[PDB]
């Protein structure tokens, strides 16, 4: 989204880095290695504004980056939002994401 | 490991690659047809080591035991460990054993028989007397002491065999 | 090998597949928990070889030595190599050793003691005289020559042990 | 195994990944620098087994033989298997051998010489007579029976060597 | 302030990270543990523009973050500005702050 | 420039930090140590927007930082654009720059 | 000590912090796994003191006693305190004790046996006569005075043991 | 450690926690009622060590010395170290000491007295003569040599005491 | 323990207090400069115990051994255990040793030398003869028997040393 | 030292120049590949000193010892220090050693063997008798005294070696 | 070298860099704590050379001399050069020196005493008579020729020492 | 190292500083007038080592050899290694050599002559006969055996020289 929440296991304020890319492995329309650039297209560093509560990171991004699709939690410090060929990647250092969702006021 | 094919246009490509990498990686720790630096494993085929081999635990080879009275009360107990036979002379001379005679009560079985004639040196309890028993390749042992009709024969050692 | 997860929608899929393939492939030449056809390696677990094993270099087993005067001036030097004890009888009879008596200065330590009684045949320098010393499982060695008060006992051989 | 690089924007990505997984997987069954639980393989380097090793087939070590008439008609036949020398005393006393004399017709070669003196116990055919031959580090053997000018010396056993 | 100066012991350009938070330990109005969130409220990562001279960092922040209260130097790589319950935290990486003050143009 | 391209040797997305400064070692008008501040003047952290392709970093900076000079490649992970006394410095961590040029659309 | 977690947004913070500080502080005077400068405490593990240790009270070590008639009426009383055996020779020579003979009525138990032969010097009441009794590692003590058939043997001292 | 109370609504709350944390932390390095791995410390109470204790420096126990003429010119010098008394026989026989007589010039102090009778073996300078002096529980030493009126008594050793 | 400062306005107050309490609490079970009721620990500084100390395991002190022929064929074997030297007289008189003479082959090293002259009582095998050897602080041992040219000297005991 | 590049337009020029000067300067006092006038250092390569070298402390060279009975009870103890072998002749003639005969119990190992034949002069205790033992390059030592069957051979000296 | 700091905004930048460059460069030719390929230098610390060292000039070691009359007119002159003592026997037998007797006029000082007994072989002028003098570790030299009362003793050689 | 000047207002300032730092730094690894911890290097000047020096490889000193027949068929072979001369007496007495006579066929050259008279002890093959040859500072050797006209003189050792 614009404002996305990441729940985590740290008692601190882990750094979060957001990336945007198209056609990553298994997101291609016509299956594996069917896209124009194997492995994914241009990776864009998403500018973020970070805010912290106990075990919660509030990630603010420009509106153009809003993408609600499938919220996929990867067993390490990574959450993905996948909408067909498009991916919004959230990478957390020094902690593990336990839950992720668009900020509901 | 059993792996699935990876091809252009396939569905669940990432999951297939991951599962294939994990299947292969598992065999690098245990199982499969690979010999590991840990765990109990059975290995087949002629393994030739061209360097030095060190064994800190036990080294077990094929073992077989036999015991019998050769003749005249003399008992021979054998244990084959690889190409070596461990012997122990025992019993008590209970009848007349002629000098240079064949001990005809029991022969040494073929699996314990040497390629060449073996002279097993022994001693008689209570004095300075020695003797020897020859085990030829036939296993029909021969007594090479003098004519004897009493005493306690003893002696522990080894002799070579082959396979 | 240490490999990273491969999943749908990961950035750096091509690079993670490459780096996982490389980490796995490295362990096919050296390192990890796999035994290789090159290099010095440490291997744990019960390795059972069902075929023929050939060693062209050395084969080193666990070794331990001990030497002591059993009694009467008789010295026994032992070297344990696996399940075999190599012995060497030495010294000089310095006091009266009665026929069939126990040698009570020093007992053979437990780690060098046989399962069953072992008869070590020896010879006295300068004549035709033979004796034997029994090593029972207790380690209290017994002299089976006649009553003797002098001489040079000698004899090199082996006797079996287990573990 | 021989694997090709996988990278972002490559042509024939799926084919390369598949052929890399297959090349690696092949080495988990046979070939490469990996030791397998099947097939005849040659292995190099110091392999240290910290556990129990069992061999069900044959265990072949480096072997070397030597035979020679030490002196006085006494023949000594040796076979070195690793750090053990299997001996067999043979021949017939054909001349006068003084007590405690050196047997000077042939010396035991250096590769069969022990660290310390080894006393090889033997028996003379026909009676209760024993003797011993010492093998010192020099290999110049020494007779420790009394002066003898005839007889048939016999005895089979082992003595240790090192490397 | 908007433009703040941190004097330091490094001969280099130490990274500075600024945070904004309310009700931290000992800043609560009605004494210790009297606030709504024990330990402090939401921590906001302050966007900064960094500029360097010899042993001087010029920290430019948005004007909303201007808070001149009491300048507290902590015997390590941290300087605080405290105005009642509100704290502006300066964390230096790989150097110690020796003095901190608002920039006078 | 405003949009600059750094080619590199990494198979990944290396972090790029940009700095601007005047009168560095050997950029002084009247030769070595002829300027007002010896090591160089104030070091300004240039804000960046980074996007990546294989072995290519697209560096987007404010237009005010545009500079066309001599493009100097340093043996390590660094690239400079020098025009007289003025330098724009590209520092890549965990990779080496192999080529640098202004982005042509 | 058993302490409760302190965390952001905590339910009853000050109470928790205070009670955690008190639980920890209590262990700085008595209890817990800490050794204190007061009270009776049981301590486990290899404590190595690299400096000087002074003991103003008593130093109690495990002790074991044994007493037995070695032979010929000679009594040996022992007390093992650590690696030292305190001995006391007592009794009265009640039968003929041959010079250099073994005292065969009772052997010194293994736990009281030295690594090497210990010569316990004694004196015979009423004259200038000394003797010694050897305790070999087997525990079969030996009389090293001349042939004696009477007298009162005495002597108090120590000999070393090990573990 | 001396710590201040921590309560909700407190003034200088953080500074109090910090002082309290530091007071406690100080006692984990030196001072207080805790035994440390550094510095000179005095420890009270029954300290029971259930494991092995090693001392690399000195082990000082309670010591007391005494020396006196027992009688007939015989001097006994003692040093009590824990439960052991180190003795040294000295002097010169200056008058007639009857066989089996009590040495009545001075008694051994009660603190150096054994529970049971101790026989201290000695030698006379210049010949083969040995004697012994018994120390009974009373401290009135007894001479167990024959009647003597001259000579140099010597002997160093130990005897046990208790507390 | 290594703890972080707790102060007014700090960002992670509750987390720092928690981590500081846990770091301190950890040192109440293991590690740090505190002596615990469990585990192997090395302790430095003069530890004075004013009460009763009990050791249920072993008490190991600094040990050093030496053996040398003092002269005339007399061997002295020493083992220093703290402030006590355990001695054993051995060898065989191989030359004329004059009465009251210094034994000039080898001196007892300084670390084994007593503060005051010690008299080590011994006995000669096969008769009633006793002697003594004095160890002065110089280590030049002195024979206090009569002039002797043969015999087997024996004797086990202790003498005190200091540091 | 590890120094960074100094170049036109560099950020941190003054600071890189300073840190480079300090890194180089540090190696002028300790560390690096430079030999200093202080501290313990390991130096490799052929160092040829064309002037005079003085050593005020110790000069330690590669050392190796060996000791063995050459034959007839004659013991030769060797210590190789660089290109010199320090020898000490010991033992006792225990059997007939013929004039000009080889000593056939043990040869001098190759590492202690001279390039050319060395004549080691010795003396026999108790009279004016001298002998010499030759060490040829083979290590089979030769006795150059007359036929001897008793006596104490002695002699300390050196002979040269090379490598 | 002593170098000044180079820093941002510094006054006399180029002059400081140049002067620093020169101060450092001077130490690469002479002075400082660096060892150079020219000039007389004093070097401290354990210098370990792992390669070959060649010295074309002189190699001076710590030297110490001593000369004295051992007894009976025999003079021993010694020079210690490192771990070797160069000796020269001189003098004239001026009194009766008994076979196997101690030379009691002067002992060899401790710094010249060997670890073990050294046998210094010498010759008497005018005939075929040899002797030896033993230097034990005590320095009390012993004469091992027969009883002698006249003659000129000579002999030059070396014996080893250690530190 | 060769460095360029750095000055205010120069062109190519950064490249000059860089080249100067690199030139200096190069001399801290190899070359220049500095002694390194690697490589073969030639060092001049009096190097005084105040600490301990250890050499693991070879220590080569200036060597010179000489051999010649002194007279009467007596050959002396010498090798000077620093301040020590290694000698070997060889040859065969082929003419009458008078007692205390000068050996006038060849003189020991000046470079091999000692500061003081050296007595080289030798032995005559086949018996107990010893002699000595003196090397005075002139090199005109002297025979100090009796008048001799036959025999094989032998003896290896060393004598000192100086510079
Ligand atoms: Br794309
Ligand atoms: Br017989
Ligand atoms: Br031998
Ligand atoms: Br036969
Ligand atoms: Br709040
Ligand atoms: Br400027
Ligand atoms: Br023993
Ligand atoms: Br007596
Ligand atoms: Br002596
Ligand atoms: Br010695």
């Amino acid at each position: 989204g614009f404002k996305f929440v990441l729940e985590h296991d740290s008692e601190y304020q882990p750094e979060v880095k957001v990336t945007s890319y198209k056609n990553a492995i298994g997101t291609e329309t016509d299956g594996f290695d069917s896209g124009p650039v194997f492995g994914g297209g241009t990776i864009y560093n998403v500018p973020v504004s970070l805010s912290y509560d106990r075990q919660k990171v509030y990630v603010e991004m420009p509106k153009s980056y809003t993408l609600a699709g499938d919220i996929i939690l990867i067993d390490d410090g990574t959450l993905l939002v996948i909408k067909e060929t498009q991916v919004l990647c959230f990478k957390m250092s020094d902690a593990k994401i336990t839950k992720g969702y668009v900020f509901v006021a | 490991a059993s792996i699935k094919k990876v091809y252009r246009g396939m569905k669940n490509g990432a999951e297939t690659i991951n599962d294939d990498l994990e299947a292969i990686n598992s065999e690098l720790t245990s199982g499969g047809n690979v010999v590991h630096k840990t765990g109990d494993e059975t290995i087949a085929g002629k393994k030739t080591f061209t360097g030095n081999v060190e064994v800190n635990g036990s080294l077990t080879l094929p073992t077989k035991s036999w015991s019998g009275e050769l003749g005249g009360g003399i008992i021979l107990s054998l244990r084959k460990k690889g190409t070596t036979v461990e012997y122990s002379i025992g019993g008590e001379i209970s009848s007349s054993i002629l000098a240079n005679s064949n001990l005809v009560n029991r022969s040494v079985p073929n699996e314990f028989c040497p390629r060449n004639r073996c002279s097993l040196v022994g001693h008689m309890v209570g004095g300075w007397n020695a003797f020897h028993i020859d085990i030829p390749s036939s296993g029909v042992c021969q007594w090479f002491g003098p004519t004897a009709s009493s005493g306690t024969p003893r002696g522990t050692g080894t002799y070579p065999i082959d396979h």
